[PDB]
């Protein structure tokens, strides 16, 4: 029973990492867009 | 005469007004005036209309509006040749060690085109780093551009200095550029090189942090011009015309920062991370000049060792990604491993060398394959280390084998192991000969074994070094000689 | 013509021309360099009265303002024809190999052509028969369609490229073009030269059947931006003759990055993730001339680098918007001695539908995907509990999946000298029938061996008998 | 050498001078105010014809667009000498304490000076003898090096600074300079002035051996930018006199922030996250003056504040690029009555290698911090097991780790009049010998509370026998 529970937990943990990585990537791109907007605005 | 007058001085940037017939990267003069007995040179980067924005190589605090400038017809050139060996110089070739003028007869221009496609040859001759981890799992060959990427204080310049020290008689002219390093750090590096006798085949360019951004911007190019002179014409080292060279750009992160500062002060349009559009072009011009010339063009070499200081292991940053794409191999030095205790902090799981075994001696390639496989197997089971008691016999055995190998890869500072010692020790480890030795005693065992071979058994070391190039290295009697040496050492010593 | 340089800022230069005969956009103005050599700058903008902003595409370190500029009156002229075969060129069309100049008798076409019109496009999609079992089965090519490959270059990608070139050369018209966008001078140029000259097929080296355009890393961003257009200009001449052309673009992401750098240098505003604002238009000027027309077809297999493995990243997103088949080379598959280390699960293709490749091909591909997915799901169970605990009617599926992943190995006609095994060309129909006959139950008695580096199912039967 | 103000935009003043009398790039301006005193501006950019753009260094809430300006010719001149000892100065060098102004007989030196040349830099790093056991054992200083503090208030950072000043003033001449760069006026002032005037050593106050220069957050960005250079000038005078100097810079990150604000107001384009393009050079022009020449040395012990907890931020990264050691004061150690809250972990140094400190020092510093390398990770197993009633060796390693943690404390000669205990100065040899003996096991058979607050292991033995 512990083996089944840990296997389910590991699968849920791996799914959460994929979801978090998907969300982190969106936050990574939005950070770049913000910087490329302030610097371009600051240039002009 | 066609000269110009400064019309505006910013944060190290002039404008020079109407200075025609100026080449796009000349080195203007700023002739001496009242209250200034010397000349400060500047690089005319922006050739605008009715304006020439030139960054100042020297100090900007002295150049006032109205100063006259004379455009010297020469593009930036540096001295090269034998006379530079063992001397610290500016990126302009002016000595700063205070030991006399540079003796030279030839000046190789900075910013020359890469050798070309057909000019090069496949990398085959190895650059013996002297570090077991690098020299076994991440081969570096003459002509390869291997990147030493890390995170703040991790050991990148320590690895570079170990590599430079290991070339004592490997017929390799080392070069150390030190872009943006502190004057104290460059002084300590030069002191270390002098202390170990490595200051008779090393040229140390240096554009320290206090120096103007122009000097930090042109430092690596001066270094690689000095290295290209070695690669093409060569210098007399130990009575042998050596045409190999090894160049270490101590920070290309700081070089990129300096170029970003130059671009922003010149009002060039920024890009991602405020870096100019052509920072990739900058680093590519710099690194691509490192080549393995074929026999038709001389057979020289120039091995480049760029170093990058990442932040929080952010590999996806702009400059790290650019240089990783440019370079042929990466040596990641992780701060986690450095703080854990593994002093050479190589992260084998992600560090790669695209040249591969072609940049390794046949003995080294024959021995290191099992080491790499066993280390990979240990890494795949790193989560079970604390659960060693409740594991299968084979899984356990894999675990202590990985622990022994990882402890073996640990190395002190300024202790480069010649190739014969590395191959002997890794043959001892790959064969089930260090299993009885406890994990914390592996380093002591290795040091004692090298001492034993150096004193008791010079013949086996000479035998291994003599036939390191044999395609079937283990076949020769060298195998039995080495086995007898290991058995005798393990009998005499106890752990 | 005969303008004068007005401003030199990095690789961006501005040349002043008379009020008339101002060069158009993409006009490739030429600057004499005081010798036979010259610097070619591509005009990208027209400002004010005669001033044109151009990208240097060269060293631009020895230039001075006021220097004479010669207008060519047309985009970058690229030599085309059979003379280009077996030669290596840069973006400008000048050969960078040891052989001499191309010569004036050879036709030169503008680098900036136009994609084929609407009527010239093929209404139907035709499968491209590469001959490799795994490529033709799980991720089928499309004639005149783009294809992406993902790999770390240590997984035998170059061997796959060489096999594709040899297959098209020996079983079709067979002319290939290799676009080295941002290709390293050492790792990606001399190595590929030696592999292509050493690799031979029917007494003809792979190098002699292809033309390679290298926009090297050390060249300015303009060269890396336009090297792909140079490669298309070279390939379109052969496409106009009715031949079928494979265009290989190495790391199209480097083309995207070169475009971004050029846009930043020109002063344009940065799009999402500091990309050029004209990302879609730049990716559409390219990869739209790669189509299957009435006269001929150009089918491209382009390497793609995913920034930080970020696929949503607008660069790989715009690349994917123009893709038909994805091939994912895997390091783990290559660790075992399977040269065609294609990951069947990660590799997909648009053309793999019943309406084109037939019902049987779709059915067998879907069944292979299902059994391999079951094997992937049961990897952890096998690793943890072992083979014994896994139940019946699933151990058979696991064994079949292992045998079928060993079956994707295929001898290569370009690697027969290295491996000592003759290459085998497997037709798509033969592949489909062989895999159907492997799935239905035949060959179950045969062990995992005898499937390794083999061709059709009859071949493995013969090997088992002998 | 007299001009007129043209524009006043915040703290940036644009002044027009005669064509042949333009001030230099870093000269002062000294706008005369109506009520007797002057507003000292600093030029930053020569531009146009006779026009200079200068930073205010003051309020500029009372200036018109016609006020005359009196160029000084030299950069900001600051009083240096023994007269400027035990006094508090602002960025301009005018004493802000209650005492009288500095007499004209005192030499005034320019604030901007070049760092020592490479020829004068020491070729071998030398350990700096502070006397604190934990400081001189785990994270040794560097002669002419830099050190950072990561700790808030209530952890005794001020007491550590006072002890360092007292030790350098007693063992060597040790003249100290304190630079308040953008620090809170309540913490930086009247909780440093009073805690150092009250603190005494050999009937001489710590404040009498220390020079204080204070540019607080209320001051304009130029003042916080140049306060560091003022402090460096004062320390460099004594360094040129041959006396070793300990220079404290409080919140060097505020110096970076002041530079960023100055650049933003000066019209420079931002770099990275709004920071100044000249970040690395600005850090170099200040930190490179902190070095150990042959005649003298300026050791620095700075304090670094990271915005939020972001060490990726450009300001902390540029600060850390110029660091030789870090000291991390910890709240938990401070609240456990161990007054020197220097965490044994997270306190690194680049001097801690065999080739400088010595084989024995490195060996002893590696044996310690190894039993603590886990941070006594055994605490969790005790927490959830009741120590399991038996832990074998772990009991011995826990006892040794607790003994070492207690032993890291050292009496403060500046806190002698507060806690009623004489301060003990422990040389590095005594530290290494004491810790070597403790790790060998001479510290055993002695209970806790006997290693709590003592100088040497010999002192602990004397306490035990008594
Ligand atoms: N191989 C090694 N053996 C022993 N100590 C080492 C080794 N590598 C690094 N160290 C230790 O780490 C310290 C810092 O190393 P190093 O100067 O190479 O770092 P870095 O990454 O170049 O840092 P920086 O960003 O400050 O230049 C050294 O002073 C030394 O104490
Ligand atoms: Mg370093």
């Amino acid at each position: 029973a512990r083996m089944v529970a840990m296997r389910n937990a590991t699968n849920n943990a791996k799914d959460l990492v994929r979801d978090l990585t998907l969300s982190f990537n969106k936050a990574r791109q939005a950070a770049i867009t913000k910087e490329v907007s302030e610097i371009a605005s600051g240039a002009a | 005469v066609n000269v110009g007058t400064v019309i505006a001085v910013g944060d190290g940037v002039a404008r020079l007004s109407g200075l025609d017939q100026v080449v796009a990267s000349e080195i203007v003069e700023f002739p001496p005036k009242a209250g200034r007995n010397e000349s400060i040179y500047g690089i005319a980067l922006n050739l605008e209309q009715d304006s020439v924005a030139a960054i100042i190589l020297g100090d900007d605090e002295t150049i006032e509006e109205g100063d006259m400038v004379t455009s010297t017809g020469r593009v930036i050139s540096v001295p090269v040749g034998q006379g530079l060996l063992g001397r610290v110089v500016n990126p302009l070739g002016q000595p700063i060690d205070g030991k006399g003028p540079i003796v030279y007869e030839k000046t190789r221009p900075i910013e020359r085109i890469a050798p070309g496609v057909i000019t090069r040859k496949s990398v085959d001759t190895p650059v013996q780093t002297g570090i077991i981890a690098i020299d076994a799992l991440i081969p570096i060959g003459r002509g390869q551009r291997e990147l030493i990427i890390g995170d703040r204080q991790t050991g990148k310049t320590a690895v570079a200095i170990d590599t430079i020290l290991n070339q004592k008689g490997q017929g390799m002219v080392c070069i150390y550029v030190a872009i943006g390093q502190r004057r104290a750090q460059v002084a300590q590096v030069v002191g270390t090189l002098e202390r170990f006798g490595a200051m008779e085949y090393t040229i140390v360019v240096s554009a320290t942090a206090s120096e103007s951004a122009a000097l930090q911007y042109i430092a690596p190019y001066a270094g690689c011009a000095m290295g290209e002179e070695i690669m093409e014409n060569g210098v007399m080292l130990n009575g042998q015309l050596v045409k190999d060279a090894l160049i270490v750009y101590d920070d290309l992160s700081k070089h990129a920062v300096a170029y970003r500062q130059v671009s922003l002060l010149l009002r060039r349009p920024p890009g991602r991370e405020a870096y100019p559009g052509d920072v990739f072009y900058l680093h590519s011009r710099l690194l691509e000049r490192a080549a393995r010339l074929n026999e038709e063009y001389g057979g020289g070499s120039l091995t480049a060792l760029p170093v990058i200081e990442t932040q929080a292991n952010d590999v996806s940053a702009y400059i790290p990604t650019n240089v990783i794409s440019i370079t042929d191999g990466q040596i990641y030095l992780e701060s986690d491993l450095f703080n854990a205790g593994q002093r050479p902090a190589l992260n084998v799981g992600i560090s790669v060398s695209r040249v591969g075994g072609a940049a390794q001696t046949r003995a080294m390639r024959a021995v290191a394959g099992k080491l790499k496989g066993e280390l990979a197997q240990f890494r795949d089971l790193a989560a079970f280390a604390q659960f060693a008691s409740d594991l299968d016999a084979t899984t356990k055995a894999q675990i202590e084998r990985g622990q022994r190998l990882q402890e073996l890869l640990k190395q002190p500072q300024y202790q480069p192991l010649p190739v014969e010692d590395q191959v002997a020790v890794l043959y001892a480890a790959t064969n089930n000969y260090l299993d009885d030795v406890p994990v914390p005693l592996i380093t002591k065992w290795r040091d004692d074994f090298l001492a034993f071979l150096r004193t008791a058994h010079p013949e086996v070391r000479k035998l291994i070094y003599d036939n390191r190039l044999d395609r079937k290295f283990p076949t020769p009697e060298v195998k039995e000689a080495l086995e007898a040496a290991i058995k005798e050492f393990k009998a005499t010593s106890n752990y | 013509a005969k303008g004068v340089i007005q401003e030199i800022i990095g690789v961006v230069i501005r040349a002043k021309f008379p009020e008339d005969e101002v060069p158009e956009i993409y006009n490739a103005i030429e600057i004499p360099l005081g010798n036979g050599d010259r610097l070619v700058c591509e005009v990208q903008q027209q400002l004010g009265n005669g001033v044109v902003k151009a990208v240097a595409m060269g060293s631009t370190d020895g230039l001075r303002r006021g220097l004479e500029v010669i207008d060519t009156g047309r985009p970058i002229a690229v030599p085309v024809g059979p003379a280009t075969l077996g030669r290596v060129f840069n973006v400008l069309g000048d050969p960078i190999d040891g052989m001499g100049p191309i010569g004036p008798e050879v036709e030169r076409r503008p680098i900036h052509r136009d994609p084929p019109s609407f009527e010239e496009q093929n209404t139907q999609a035709q499968i491209f028969e590469t001959g490799i079992k795994v490529i033709d089965l799980i991720a089928p090519f499309t004639r005149g369609g783009k294809t992406a490959i993902f790999g770390g270059a240590g997984v035998g990608k170059t061997v796959v490229i060489q096999e594709l070139i040899a297959n098209i050369a020996k079983e079709q018209s067979g002319f290939s073009v290799f676009a080295g966008v941002g290709e390293r001078s050492r790792e990606g140029n001399d190595l590929i030269h030696e592999m292509k000259e050493a690799r031979i097929d029917e007494n003809t080296t792979v190098f002699d059947k292809t033309v390679m355009v290298f926009g090297q890393m050390n060249e300015p961003p303009g060269a890396r931006l336009r090297v792909g257009l140079t490669a298309l200009t070279m390939a379109e001449y052969f496409r106009d003759e009715g031949r079928d052309i494979l265009l290989f673009i190495d790391n199209i992401f480097r083309f995207v990055q070169a475009g971004s750098e050029v846009s930043s240098l020109l002063g344009r505003m940065p799009s999402q993730v500091g990309y050029q604002p004209t990302l879609g238009t730049e990716m559409g000027e390219l990869q739209e001339r790669i189509t299957s027309t009435k006269r001929g077809s150009i089918t491209s297999m382009q390497a793609v680098y995913v920034p930080a493995d970020d696929y949503t990243d607008p660069a790989p997103a715009t690349v994917f918007s123009h893709l038909d088949a994805t091939i994912s080379l895997e390091r783990s598959i290559a660790e075992r001695a399977i040269f065609p280390a294609v990951d069947p699960l990660a590799s997909t293709s648009r053309i793999l539908d019943p309406n084109i490749v037939g019902e049987e091909h779709y059915r067998v591909a879907q069944e292979v995907k299902r059994v391999l997915q079951r094997y992937k799901d049961l990897k952890d169970i096998i690793a943890i509990l072992g083979m014994e605990e896994l139940s019946d009617e699933d151990k058979l599926t696991v064994q079949r999946a292992r045998k079928i992943e060993l079956f994707f190995s295929q001898p290569f006609t370009v690697a027969q000298q290295f491996t000592g095994r003759p290459g085998k060309y497997v037709p798509v129909k033969k592949t489909v029938e062989s895999f159907a006959r492997l799935l239905n139950g035949e060959g179950d008695h045969i062990p995992e061996s005898f499937f390794y580096m083999q061709g059709d199912f009859d071949d493995v039967l013969a090997a088992y008998e002998a």
